[PDB]
């Protein structure tokens, strides 16, 4: 698993907890939606974007 | 021992530097989360930040930044990798902080300094999903003025027949570099679409890092430099040459690849982009 569309919507923290039980060493962090991003590959990074109510705003992915 | 990491070879690079080119005077402005400005196999000769809560654009807090300029511009030395363009003037404009992320008016900020100093290229590994018409008039504005502006195609993958190459990328003023490997192909996390320009080495790059170290990165962001790069030795050997024709030098002398949606014209050739005649080989 290295996208998850079904977390679109829902609450940052059931996302992180979901992310976790699939890929339990993801280094995740938490940026605001709209914002612009280092464009490195890292295959371990979910980088988790949120809307100012702290709801994921785009389908989360692995890099 | 200086190393020469295989994309400067495999982008014909060292071609350049054997005609004695290698950027040398040409300004280029690593728009990103600053330049280690410490660190031995780097010379940074200016900058500015515009990221409110790090005023220091010579402390890279994220190691991205300093990654990227290596490939640019590492120095030709005695020491650590040998950039594409090793005599460039190199600017950190640090417009993302630490976690790797800016706001779109810090990217628009960085953008304006560029032009506002005269830099001949600016590089952008980084991107987003969306645009802003204000994003949009600044690298519109820096081309107008003349600046080569290079960025990361992006690292979405595939969605179907969809484009999935982000902003600034996106953007037809703006060059888009894709990502590929040593063997050429295409790295299975690049950015597609009929946006896609070039493509340049992302895959293993090593290159300079924070604290006096180097390591190996992939990314479009890794890609992305060595078009920035190797639009500054275009530049030192033909110092009159317009953006455009710096641009169109590139894109008329790659080695074509796969179909362009995957490959945009494919893999630079700078020995080739450098010539007065041009041709894809
Ligand atoms: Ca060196
Ligand atoms: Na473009």
């Amino acid at each position: 698993k290295t996208e998850w569309p079904e977390l679109v919507g829902k609450s940052v923290e059931e996302a992180k907890k979901v992310i976790l039980q699939d890929k339990p060493a993801a280094q995740i962090i938490v940026l605001p939606v709209g914002t612009i991003v280092t464009k490195e590959y890292r295959i371990d990074r979910v980088r988790l974007f949120v809307d100012r109510l702290d709801n994921i705003a785009q389908v989360p992915r692995v890099g | 021992a200086q190393s020469v990491p295989y994309g400067v070879s495999q982008i014909k690079a060292p071609a350049l530097h054997s005609q004695g080119y290698t950027g040398s005077n040409v300004k280029v402005a690593v728009i990103d989360s600053g330049i280690d400005s410490s660190h031995p196999d780097l010379k940074v000769a200016g900058g500015a930040s515009m990221v409110p809560s790090e005023t220091n654009p010579f402390q890279d807090n994220n190691s991205h930044g300093t990654h990227v300029a290596g490939t640019v511009a590492a120095l030709n030395n005695s020491i650590g990798v040998l950039g594409v363009a090793p005599s460039a003037s190199l600017y950190a404009v640090k417009v993302l902080g630490a976690d790797g992320s800016g706001q779109y008016s810090w990217i628009i900020n960085g953008i304006e300094w560029a032009i506002a100093n005269n830099m001949d290229v600016i590089n952008m590994s980084l991107g987003g999903p969306s645009g802003s018409a204000a994003l949009k008039a600044a690298v519109d504005k820096a081309v107008a003025s003349g600046v080569v502006v290079v960025a990361a195609a992006g690292n979405e993958g595939t969605s179907g027949s969809s484009s999935t190459v982000g902003y600034p990328g996106k953007y037809p003023s703006v060059i888009a570099v894709g990502a590929v490997d040593s063997s050429n192909q295409r790295a299975s996390f690049s950015s597609v679409g009929p946006e896609l320009d070039v493509m340049a080495p992302g895959v293993s790059i090593q290159s300079t890092l924070p604290g006096n170290k180097y390591g190996a990165y992939n990314g479009t962001s890794m890609a992305s430099p060595h078009v920035a790069g190797a639009a500054a030795l275009i530049l030192s050997k033909h110092p009159n040459w317009t953006n455009t024709q710096v641009r169109s030098s590139l894109e008329n002398t790659t080695t074509k690849l796969g179909d362009s949606f995957y490959y945009g014209k494919g893999l630079i050739n700078v020995q080739a982009a450098a010539q007065h005649h041009h041709h894809h080989h």
